[PDB]
């Protein structure tokens, strides 16, 4: 019934379908990560170590990564967050040397509370119910020199401890990890890193390997 | 800068209240007249015969 | 964009030889390719067609079994192998692009030609063979076939193209109502059923040549005898 | 200061005067007047063609002026041109950025526009001698994500972004001829007049605004919503428009009289609205919801007359052809559907 | 050649009852032997001998057949 | 006179009634179950790689269930073969082919899961949809290569009192060939798949429970159910089929074993009905996927 040109049109459509399928089979072999923060949380050092919207590519042990940084958006977060509904992991960065600093906008409200509330908003979102979060706490050295001059009682007025490098770090980690409200579907990883480090990539590699194994187990109906 | 913003806002409020307004009944009558006049050529309102439907299967 | 072909020498009444064509300026992998043969002091006829992806290959009945077609996409070169040659296979060969989708304009570029010398079907009829004309008056050319070219989808597969002396053919009108690209708005086409008219309102010095009408319902593709136009 | 207080008092008095003037011209309601008209028969529509080939969520869809070709945008990095009559693919355009939220088809049929999450609007030329699709222009003057882009001609475009501002561009030059400002929030949707002389914009502060293409300032501001505005479209006459919000409510606003005519909402609807469109005659209003189905409303009597339910996920884009014969719907299930 | 030999044995019959007895003796019952099966026969005093002879003849030839009646599920 | 002078009868024993009941239940449930499984799976074979593993298994189970009424009728008619000569050499081979395919497919699925849990990085780069089809083709080819002796050594025999014809197996007095066939059919049909399943699943369980993020209790239930069902429902058939294989056609033990063959065969086929259930129960949103199409 079709004429001589309709057959050629169908052949062109079939070739287009083949190309689309071949490209889709290749686009799924990449690990995707979403990097967040609080502005001055130390994104630059993290990117320099493990290397609108910024896209970064790298490779570790035959694994291909793809990291998205969206810090330069400056808009309402609830109108475009659902685009990142199928990301493998969220990398959160917190600069814990800002327990004493205060924001420029207001002298009454401090930066650590903003970091905590942003973490609370991201963690308990309706699109990230089963998404792993990797929490990097940055620049611990400046913290260990600064803690002796000024205590951390300024931020938390309900803390009683030895006021040392270990107790304060443990308290901060416990405070951050207690904002989670699932405890079963979601797992949180924590790590301490400085400017000169080489083991962050191994940490993220282990985390993404665990996530991949869990996803494959779920796909086969055996989880 | 606050004074400039306030001046712009009050000027916009000046310029937004100097237009002619008609009755609601006239607008409703015009809408109904347009709908009644153009109802004859709406393929979705009334199912067209299958002979003249390019989307037939 | 340009297509240059070569490989044509003199052969004995019995032998084989291959022709090559190389294209430069366009995506070669997305274009189907056609071969057209024009006899000396005669008309031109279709020979072979190769589709994109090398999935569909079509040959003519008068050359079936003797000629081979092949394509090289990485090197952008189309070959043709002449295995057995009669004395009637002496002509000049062209190379033509083709693209097929909704709104396309196939048979758009013709390139140059290479010479070769040896030492059911819809009939296309153009009654007129010559037209004396003075510039500044309208001219009409008629073309008729044996079967209606109108399909059930509403399209009519008629093509009008032109040949200047000592030059390659150029497309003028496709589907008898659509004006091609790079051509003036003077030309027009119309018709119905089996009768087709091509009209030129104003004639200038560049409108002199031979005109051909073509059908595209089914393979093989058949051309009509030329209707020469003289000043 | 005292000057700021007196200016705020003057603004409040002007708002009160505007409200009083609007109340003065409200003599009757459409519901009483439209009581006597015959109700629209219950409508059933069926899915004729299904379109597949995408591999991710579908965010944008725009018809052509020939009512045969359409364009679809997904977050897999592809922009696909579809022939609806035979269900074929004409062009598959790869994109440098995969975070798309809008697309537009030129009225002539020569260009296609895309953009999102990269502050750049990209124009693609379909008719090329080389035989492929190439980039013609990359307009970059915004500081936020692009929500919607519409063509005025082959050398003009109007754009709305998340930076609260709207822009008018010139493709050949690449500069903003006019900039529209005055909103207090993000901008999600815009609608062009059939006369190419007016356009409305809807913002996340529950406000719609009317603008002139030439002069470049605002005439009317419409309020009455309670949440973000996600879709907007004109009545075919051009003297009214429909607004869809995230509070499970649609409203119809008049331009000649700066007022609200009717609201469309039901008790069982507690979800948002993603798309709004009209019919050729202006009697049927189509709405897309997050409850995985679309609804049809009578534009005059505010009674539901039909439900289109064939999608497994949220309905994102809805369109009606120029001849008013078919309806195209998209969703995050990676499938388009044509309903007749 | 079981059929031919059984017919040859039955050709020495005198009454139809004798033929019926010989046909009954040829059955392929496996649980019990021919001598024990004869104990159930009381209708004919002269049926016993023909039954025993026919069954003993049949049983010996049914051995050494190399055929096994495997079921369709194997 | 049908009634012999002897009082012996030709009634069916209780094991045959039990076998008939099991056959009826297995057929009635399994045909529908496999029909729904195939219908759901064929739609998702284009996108999901896991689907094409279960598609072949469901097809094999469907064919095995469809081949049940012939076996049902063959018991009532006291093992009579009315089809003829060529069917006696063809149909049992296909029946065995379905069985061996349904076993090797489970073994290959277990190996795939083992290779997916361990070494995930390699499987994220060089694993697609063609490898699964190649593995399935290899499984079917191995099944055919194992079932060709059914083609080779099946014949018919005629018994005159009463007149009947039987489909059977004859080796023409060659014990070595029969014993070799039995050994090859047992080693490559029961022991190797069982070892593969148990080793792979214990390794998977250990590695999964090693870390907290992947630890769950459903894996234990599914693994135990699958392995226990396989072992329990396939041990009697193989032990009977090897004991009868090495024994003479005239012995009290052979007569004892001949009384319990159909029961073992039906007990083995209950696995072909069990297998479709785990996919539906241990799957996510089967009702929604059925409502989709």
């Amino acid at each position: 019934t079709l004429s001589a040109e309709d057959k050629a049109a169908v052949e062109r459509s079939k070739m287009i379908d083949r190309n689309l399928r071949e490209d889709g089979e290749k686009a799924a072999r990449e690990v995707k990560l979403l990097l967040l923060g609080a502005g001055e949380s130390g994104k630059s050092t993290i990117v320099k170590q493990m290397k609108g919207i910024v896209e970064t590519h790298f490779t570790f042990k035959d694994l291909h990564f793809k990291m998205f940084d969206v810090g330069g958006q400056r808009s309402e977060r609830k109108k475009w967050i659902h685009c990142f509904e199928g990301v493998t992991a969220i990398i959160f960065c917190v600069a814990l040397s800002d327990y004493d600093l205060v924001l420029a906008e207001d002298e009454e409200m401090n930066r650590m509370h903003e970091s905590m509330k942003l973490f609370d908003s991201i963690c308990n979102n309706k699109w990230f119910t089963d998404t792993s979060i990797i929490l990097f706490l940055n620049k611990k050295d400046l913290f260990e020199e600064k803690i002796k001059k000024s205590p951390l009682t300024i931020c938390y007025p309900e803390y009683a401890g030895s006021n040392t490098y270990e107790e304060a770090a443990a308290y901060i980690q416990c405070q951050f990890e207690d904002l989670n409200k699932r405890k079963d579907t979601k797992e949180i990883y924590t790590h301490f890193t400085c400017a000169t480090d080489t083991k962050n990539v191994q940490f993220v590699f282990d985390a993404v390997t665990d996530v991949i194994i869990k996803n494959n187990l779920k796909d086969c109906g055996l989880f | 800068a606050s004074i400039a913003q306030a001046r712009k806002l009050v000027e916009q409020l000046k310029m937004e209240a100097n237009i002619d307004r008609i009755k609601v009944s006239k607008a409703a009558a015009d809408l109904m007249a347009y709908c009644e006049a153009h109802a004859k050529e709406d393929p979705l309102l009334t199912p067209v015969p299958a002979s003249e439907n390019p989307f037939r299967e | 964009v340009q297509l240059v072909e070569s490989g044509g020498g003199l052969v004995q009444p019995g032998g084989s030889r291959k022709l090559s064509c190389s294209a430069s300026g366009f995506a070669f992998s997305s274009f189907g390719m056609h071969w057209v043969r024009q006899a000396p002091e005669k008309g031109l006829e279709w020979v072979a067609y190769i589709s994109s992806g090398s999935g569909t290959i079509y040959y003519a009945d008068t050359v079936k079994g003797r000629f081979t077609i092949s394509r090289d996409d990485p090197k952008n070169t189309l070959f043709l192998q002449m295995t057995s040659l009669r004395s009637e296979d002496t002509a000049m060969y062209y190379c033509v692009r083709s693209i097929y989708y909704y709104g396309s304009s196939p048979f758009d570029f013709w390139g140059q030609g290479t010479t070769l010398t040896v030492s059911s079907d819809i009939v296309m009829t153009q009654a007129t063979s010559s037209v004396p004309v003075t510039p500044g008056e309208s001219v009409s050319i008629s073309c008729r076939s044996s079967k209606s070219l109108l399909h059930s989808n509403g399209n009519t597969y008629l093509y009008w193209f032109l040949q200047r002396p000592g030059q390659s053919p150029q497309l003028l009108i496709y589907r008898m109502s659509n004006l091609a690209s790079g051509v003036p708005d003077r030309f027009s086409g119309s018709g119905s059923g089996t009768a087709f008219t091509l009209t030129i309102s104003r004639l200038e010095a560049e409108d002199v040549g031979v005109y051909y009408c073509m059908q595209h319902l089914e393979y093989p593709l058949t051309f009509g005898a030329g209707t020469k136009l003289e000043l | 200061g005292s000057e700021l207080d007196q200016l705020r008092q003057e603004a409040e008095q002007l708002k009160n005067q505007i409200r009083d003037a609007r109340k003065a011209c409200a003599d009757a309601t459409l519901s009483q007047i439209t009581n006597n008209i015959d109700p629209v028969g219950r409508i059933q529509m069926r899915t004729r063609r299904t379109l597949r080939g995408h591999l991710a969520k579908i965010y944008a869809m725009h018809w052509g002026t020939d009512s045969r070709l359409l364009v679809s945008a997904s977050q897999d990095g592809k922009l696909i041109i579809w022939d609806s009559y035979t269900t074929n693919k004409v062009h598959a355009i790869p994109l440098r950025s995969s975070w798309v939220m809008t697309c537009a088809y030129a009225p002539s049929g020569n260009y296609v526009a895309c953009g999102g999450l990269d502050n750049i609007c990209s124009i693609y030329n379909l008719k090329t001698r080389e035989g492929n699709v190439r980039v013609s222009r990359e307009l970059a003057g915004h500081t936020g994500y692009l929500s919607c882009c519409r063509f005025l001609d082959d050398n003009q475009i109007v754009t709305s972004s998340g930076d609260t501002t709207c822009a008018l561009w010139d493709i050949e030059t690449g500069q903003q001829t006019t900039t529209f400002t005055g909103h207090t929030g993000d901008v999600m949707s815009l609608s062009l007049a059939p006369d190419t002389r007016l356009f409305v914009s809807g913002a996340c502060d529950a406000s719609a605004k009317l603008w002139d293409v030439r002069e470049g300032m605002c005439r009317q501001t419409f309020t009455g919503h309670e949440s973000d505005i996600n879709a907007i479209c004109f009545f075919p006459n051009g003297n009214a428009f429909a607004t869809g919000s995230d509070d499970a409510t649609c409203r119809l606003f008049d331009l000649r009289a700066d007022q609200e005519l009717m609201t469309y909402s039901h008790d069982n609807i507690i979800c948002g609205i993603t798309s709004v469109s009209f019919s050729k005659s202006g009697r049927l209003l189509l709405a897309g919801y997050d409850d995985f189905n679309c609804n049809v409303w009578d534009a005059l009597k505010a009674d539901r007359a039909g439900v289109l339910a064939g999608h497994d996920n949220r309905v994102s884009c809805l369109g009606v052809t120029d001849d008013g014969m078919a309806v195209a719907t998209g969703s995050w299930d990676s499938f388009l559907k044509i309903w007749n | 050649t079981l059929q031919k030999k059984i017919e040859e044995i039955a050709a020495k019959y005198k009454h139809s009852v004798v033929k019926k007895c010989c046909y009954d003796g040829a059955r392929v019952n496996n649980d019990e032997t021919c001598e024990q099966r004869a104990a159930r026969i009381s209708l004919g005093p002269r049926c016993i001998k023909a039954f025993t002879e026919c069954c003993v003849v049949a049983s010996q030839l049914r051995a050494n057949i190399s055929h096994k009646d495997m079921q369709l599920g194997r | 006179l049908n009634t012999p002078v002897d009082k012996t009868s030709n009634t069916l024993r209780v094991p045959d009634i039990l076998a008939l009941v099991i056959f009826a239940v297995v057929f009635l449930v399994g045909v529908l179950g496999n029909a729904l499984v195939v219908w759901v799976t064929a739609f998702e074979a284009k996108r999901t790689i896991n689907a094409i593993w279960f598609l072949n298994l469901a097809v094999a189970d469907f064919l095995s269930c469809l081949a049940l009424p012939i076996l049902f009728t063959s018991i009532v008619q006291h093992h009579h073969w009315p089809f003829g000569g060529a069917a006696c050499s063809i149909l049992p081979s296909l029946i065995l082919l379905n069985m061996y395919a349904s076993i090797l497919l489970l073994a290959t699925i277990s190996a795939d899961r083992f290779l997916l849990v361990f070494k995930p990085i390699w499987c994220q780069n060089f694993r697609g949809a063609g490898l699964a089809w190649i593995a399935c083709a290899v499984a079917w080819g191995l099944a055919l290569l194992l079932t060709i002796p059914s083609f080779l050594y099946r014949v018919v025999r005629e018994e005159y009192f009463p007149p009947k014809v039987l489909c059977g197996v004859d080796y023409s007095h060659d014990k070595r060939r029969e014993r070799a066939v039995a050994i090859v059919r047992l080693v490559l049909g029961f022991l190797w798949p069982l070892l593969t399943l148990t080793i792979c699943y214990t390794f998977i369980l250990l590695r999964t429970w090693s870390r907290r993020a992947t630890r769950s209790t459903k894996t234990l239930k599914v693994v135990v159910a699958v392995v226990a069902s396989f072992f329990i429902f396939w041990l009697p058939y193989q032990v009977t089929g090897i004991m009868m294989s090495f024994l003479e056609p005239s012995s009290p033990t052979f007569l004892l074993l001949k009384k319990l063959d159909s029961l073992c065969v039906s007990f083995a086929y209950i696995n072909c009905c069990i297998n479709p259930i785990i996919y539906v129960v241990a799957g996510q949103g089967f009702q929604g996927r059925l409502r989709k199409s």
